[PDB]
RNA sequence: ACGAGACUCUGGCAUGCUAACUAGUUACGCGACCGGUCGGCGUAACUUCUUAGAGGGACAAGUGGCGUU
């Protein structure tokens, strides 16, 4: 089923297909325990063990990713996982524990549900960068 | 060199040649009856507590 | 800077002057009514005029607004000013009157009035403020 | 007169509740629409611990929801949104099966036939759109129609000949029969725009309110002022109860409930934010309703909650 | 609005003393439906339509057909 | 559990400054498994203190036009020396970190004060935020110069400076900077 | 009254809507494991996942502390 509601950061995005499966989370043919930077795995296991590894009781989540930058994909892959968990937990099951885990991860941080609207600004001529300008000649 | 407590209750204004300091009113927690003025350097929040060497210092006053 | 310019303020002033009853209590009703009866080219401007309409109406609940000349405000002012007690403040049994104004009354053919009372004159003539 | 005692409070929502739905076959679960673009099914506990918890929230609107209805079962619903759309939700699966668009601007209220076969939608474009449930854009009245917005349309809940009534912002109401699409009556007498008009479930007592600040009564089949009723200014909601002669009117930042025998107030309920100074305003009420059996009062407010009041006899 | 409400032409004049440069800038009034000025109104200005009168009988009355 | 890097316990920290835990926080709910959350606190004011101080470190030993844009390297290099202070002092690195932040944190500084004169300086009180900023700056300056051109690698020069600043030892470059600030505060009343 | 503002493209939510065969993930075997995993891709194919359209949305609108209130 496709209850995917984006989950984004910068120009990279993730779509978290969710179904009633095995409880194994897959990221485009590779497990979330093994990602190319080899450094942000804790950033990926943060949501699940923050809310509880016991929650996944036969739910197969495959996230497909596309965009620029690896770390830019992260903070959205995990956002997509949290969105898929929210959609699953809103579709049928109760809300009291949903609100409990939501409060816990909201006090944990804010980049698990709501995307960062930030983006790279254009560069203005007459300088090397958007805000930096060349040196003054005396 | 005795040290006591002081916490901000009124941000009187900004002082310094180029906005260096904040002239702020601070109360001593151990006495909760005295208000003194300090040209505290740095971003100051209304209600922060800091350990100080000085308990009687005053600066330029207007 | 969130200062609202003369365009927003003046358009809201004209709207509340003109369609005071047509307004609503919620901002989202206010923008809809404003867009109904005003040629406002863009969404942002009609939003800004609607928002100042909400703020002006909030100011209405406590008093008049200087630039507005609605008839209902005059009716409200004239109803508020229509207050009267059962006893006039000038209706009192004893009126303290100095001897000099008593002589003024007596030369005015009103020295026979028994409603007044003798208040003694001041001890001295120390009424000027000190000089310099 | 019955005391309206404190059952508790409901919280856990972030939007003004505008339309509150009660189904006269499920006194345990009811629907309520809130203008944070959502419509939510409650769970009713009816104990001192807590009033209840939301059950299922359905969202399909780009803008806020104005009015909602339920067709004949807690598995169906029809919801009108501020974007000018109508959506038929199938609450057996929590999805929308049909969409209805014949308007160019906002829709204030939607009506539905007591036989669940006619859809009536009142918009801001001075046009009332009447569809059949088959999906045919069947009719609108455009000859000397309402000259302003259509604030609300309500239908007779009694099994009888269908009879529509529509309140406009031109300080007038129009009662029509859709069998012949011929004007039946046009009423004036308020001193302001109307917001809600509801019909008692026999076509006898018609209630009107809004910026006039006074509830005004007509007969669906006679056409005359039934009585002059005095009440709080600005009626944000008014309606009868389809079990008893009580009329509940949401007037000002509070609500009144009256009888028609002698026109006296049984319980004046004010929800107040108390400030030590002149600092705020009371949370104003938006909608009033009774339960499925009509013994508990639900009030949808702008403080992001639906308040519940219980009958205890006091 | 200088894109449409203002129309501009630059030109040169070649006399026996030299060259004279002119610019002519003509503003177009508001003429919707008629093609003399731009169809769209000036974006920064607001106009409030005249009020619609009231008829408020103190005694409610009905209008049967 | 919310232990740092999943291996350093976070339910053991004691700032012991009466009321300063709002301006130096590693227990706060913003403290996460990793010190990497991308820059979002620098935009507004008094939000910088809501940062998990691990992030402020991994970005403060992150400077000098050769490191900017290499934050994953900073997170690896803080994992390094976190697991090294885990063994050098045999205690949780957060305890020595709060000790360093509570001692190295300056109180008195000297600044030019006056509208019409330029002769001398006046003593001023450095607020907690600026004090932690300049203390971490001195720590990072020492850690850069302690491994600059030197055979000593990172995570040990930083480690040495951290340990000999956390106990109050004046042998630290940061603590000697603190002493210099205090003495120039003495000499410009 | 000109300028500023307003304007316009927009960065940023379209889960709502017109809608792709130069776009794209899931109903049966194609080379492997008692049910899971492929950008040579499985018959079947829905707008969520990229483009580009209309409407909506954010207003110091809500609360608190200051302010010639």
């Amino acid at each position: 089923q496709s209850v995917q509601v984006f989950g984004r950061k910068k120009t990279a995005t993730a779509v978290a297909h969710c179904k009633r499966g095995n409880g194994l989370i897959k990221v485009n043919g590779r497990p979330l325990e093994m990602i190319e930077p080899r450094t942000l795995q804790y950033k990926l296991l943060e949501p699940v063990l923050l809310l509880g590894k016991e929650r996944f009781a036969g739910v197969d989540i495959r996230v497909r990713v596309k965009g620029g930058g690896h770390v830019a994909q992260i903070y959205a892959i995990r956002q997509s996982i949290s969105k898929a968990l929210v959609a699953y937990y809103q579709k049928y099951v109760d809300e009291a524990s949903k609100k409990e885990i939501k409060d816990i991860l909201i006090q944990y941080d804010r980049t698990l549900l709501v995307a960062d609207p930030r983006r790279c600004e254009s560069k203005k001529f007459g300088g090397p960068g958007a805000r930096a300008r060349y040196q003054k000649s005396y | 060199q005795p040290i006591k407590l002081a916490r901000v209750t009124k941000v009187l204004g900004r002082t310094g040649s180029q906005g260096q300091c904040t002239q702020v009113r601070v109360e001593f927690m151990d006495d909760t009856s005295r208000s003194i003025i300090r040209n505290v350097k740095g971003p100051v929040r209304e209600g922060d507590v800091l350990t100080l060497l000085e308990s009687e210092r005053e600066a330029r006053r207007l | 800077g969130r200062v609202r310019t003369k365009t927003v303020k003046k358009a809201a002033r004209v709207i509340i002057e003109k369609y005071y009853t047509r307004l609503g209590n919620d901002f989202h009703t206010n923008k809809r009514v404003c867009e109904e009866i005003a040629i406002i080219p863009s969404k942002k401007l009609r939003n800004k005029i609607a928002g100042y309409v909400t703020h002006l109406m909030k100011r209405i609940q406590r008093g008049p607004v200087r630039g507005i000349s609605i008839k209902l405000q005059e009716e409200e002012r004239e109803r508020r000013d229509n207050y009267v007690p059962e006893v006039s403040a000038l209706d009192q049994e004893i009126i303290e009157v100095d001897p000099d104004t008593k002589e003024m009354l007596k030369l005015l053919d009103f020295g026979s009035l028994s409603n007044l009372q003798v208040t003694q004159p001041t001890v001295g003539m120390n009424f000027k403020t000190p000089r310099g | 007169t019955e005391q309206m005692t404190l059952r508790g409070t409901l919280k856990g929502h972030n939007g003004w509740v505008t339309q509150i739905a009660t189904t006269p076959q499920f006194p345990d679960m009811i629907l309520s629409a809130s203008r944070d673009k959502t419509i939510i099914m409650w769970k009713l506990t009816r104990d001192e611990t807590n009033y209840g918890i939301p059950q299922r929230a359905l969202r399909g609107h780009s803008h806020f929801v104005s009015d909602v209805v339920i067709s004949s079962d807690g598995q169906f619903a029809l919801s009108g949104s501020w974007d000018g759309t109508l959506r038929l939700w199938d609450l057996t699966t929590g999805t929308t099966t049909r969409r209805f668009v014949g308007h160019t601007k906002d829709v204030l209220s939607v009506a539905f036939s007591s036989d669940n076969r006619q859809i009536v939608s009142g918009s801001r474009d001075k046009t009332i759109k009447l569809w059949n449930t088959l999906g045919v854009c069947k009719y609108t009245v455009q000859d000397e129609s309402h000259s302003e917005w259509v604030s609300c349309v309500r239908f007779s809940p009694n099994s009888s000949n269908p009879i529509i009534v529509s309140c406009g912002w031109d300080k007038l109401v129009k009662v029509w029969n859709l069998a012949n699409c011929k004007l039946k009556t046009n009423h004036i007498g308020h001193t302001g725009y109307l917001n809600t008009v509801t019909v008692s479930p026999d076509g006898s007592l018609c209630a009107s309110g809004g910026k006039d600040g006074q509830a005004m009564l007509w007969d669906l089949n006679e056409g005359k002022h039934l009585y002059t009723l005095d009440g709080g200014d600005i009626i944000n909601a008014l309606c009868f109860s389809p079990n008893r002669y009580w009329l509940c009117a949401a007037t000002g930042p509070s609500i009144k409930i009256w009888d028609l025998e002698g026109k006296i107030i049984v319980d004046e309920l004010k929800q107040e934010v108390i400030s030590t100074s002149s600092k705020a305003e009371p949370p104003q009420c938006t909608s009033l309703a009774w339960s499925a059996d009509g013994q508990t009062l639900f009030a949808g407010y702008t403080d992001n909650l639906v308040r519940v009041w219980q009958v205890t006899i006091g | 609005p200088v894109n449409y409400y203002v129309d501009t032409a630059v030109r040169h004049v070649l006399l026996r003393q030299g060259v004279l440069g002119i610019k002519v800038k003509i503003m177009l009034p508001w003429d919707p439906t008629g093609k003399i000025g731009p169809k769209k109104p000036l974006p920064d200005h607001v106009s409030i339509v005249e009020p619609k009168d009231e008829i408020l009988p103190t005694t409610p009355i009905s209008e049967q057909k | 559990d919310i232990k740092l890097f999943g291996k350093w316990s976070t339910d053991d920290v004691q700032i012991n400054d009466i009321s300063l835990q709002d301006y130096i926080a590693v227990k706060e709910k913003y403290a996460k498994y990793l010190p990497h959350s991308a820059g979002r606190y620098a935009a507004k004011r008094f939000r910088k203190a809501q940062c998990p101080i691990v992030e402020r470190l991994t970005n403060s030993m992150m400077m000098h036009g050769r490191n900017n844009g290499k934050k994953l390297m900073t997170v690896r290099i803080v994992k390094h020396a976190f697991e090294i202070i885990h063994l050098l002092t045999g205690e949780n690195p957060l305890q020595v970190l709060v000790n360093a932040i509570i001692n190295s944190g300056p109180r008195e500084d000297s600044t030019r004060i006056g509208r019409a004169g330029t002769v001398r300086r006046q003593a001023v009180d450095v607020s907690p935020l600026r004090r932690v900023n300049q203390a971490i700056w001195l720590l990072c300056t020492g850690a850069r110069e302690a491994a600059f051109r030197n055979i000593k690698t990172i995570a040990e020069c930083l480690a040495d400076e951290l340990i000999n600043a956390a106990k109050g030892s004046s042998n630290s470059y940061a603590i000697k900077k603190k002493d210099e600030l205090e003495r120039v505060a003495k000499s410009n009343r």
